[PDB]
């Protein structure tokens, strides 16, 4: 239930396919739905949705990069800044470090 | 028929001519847009763009 | 890199969009006013001297 | 009349040609000085440029 997440930099515009962080799992117990999701700021500073993924599957409780496709494409212009959340909405408790 | 042709000739050449004219007026704005916009700095770079 | 061939810059600008924008650094001795495209052509701007 | 209009056609043609084949050469050199020079790496990335 807590969701952690930071702000990118967009240096230049291209198209968007998948997004990472570096995370892993405390205990080997079983885990679902941990999502990254991804959040554009508009001009009034507000964050909207455009793209998230469950992670939990690949996850391993070694320190490993998590990278993910994102369901579509998301464009972006140089300029903008975007988030990039880490839910961690799971059923049986495990926590997970990042 | 000899004025005719002349006819779609010309007719062709001012079609060349605007089309010539608008795709150079094009590509200079092409030019001064991409030299305008480009690479920016990222957030942890710097606050500003 | 240390070393590499200098290409000759060269430039152009058709001076053919809404405003000058930021390829030009503007100085008058108006104070306000600045160099300013109309009509596809850059002019005075005001009606100071 | 009918010479002298063509005379008129002939030169403004001619004025269309040289000014199509500056355009053509000043874009292709923008375009070439631009792809030569461009972003530069900064001080602390590295020492040289």
């Amino acid at each position: 239930g807590y969701a952690i997440g930071g702000y990118i930099g967009i240096s230049d515009t291209t198209i968007v396919d998948t997004i990472a962080m570096k995370m892993y799992k405390e205990t080997s117990s079983a885990i679902n739905n941990v999502y990254l999701e991804v959040f554009r700021e508009d001009s009034t500073g507000a964050l909207t949705s455009v793209g998230s993924v469950d992670v939990s599957g690949q996850l391993t409780t070694a320190s490993d990069y998590v990278e993910a496709t994102l369901p579509a494409g998301v464009i972006v212009n140089a300029g903008e800044r975007y988030v990039v959340r880490m839910r961690n909405a799971t059923t049986v408790g495990n926590r997970v470090g990042v | 028929s000899a004025i005719s042709n002349v006819i779609d000739w010309f007719n062709s050449l001012l079609n060349f001519q605007d089309t010539t004219t608008s795709n150079q007026i094009n590509q200079q704005n092409f030019q001064i847009a991409t030299l305008a916009s480009g690479i920016k700095k990222q957030q942890w770079e710097c606050r500003y763009s | 890199a240390k070393n590499l061939a200098t290409t000759d810059q060269s430039f152009s600008d058709d001076f053919n969009r809404s405003a000058m924008g930021g390829l030009w650094f503007l100085k008058s001795d108006t104070g306000t006013n600045q160099v300013g495209v109309s009509g596809g052509r850059a002019a005075f701007s005001g009606l100071t001297d």
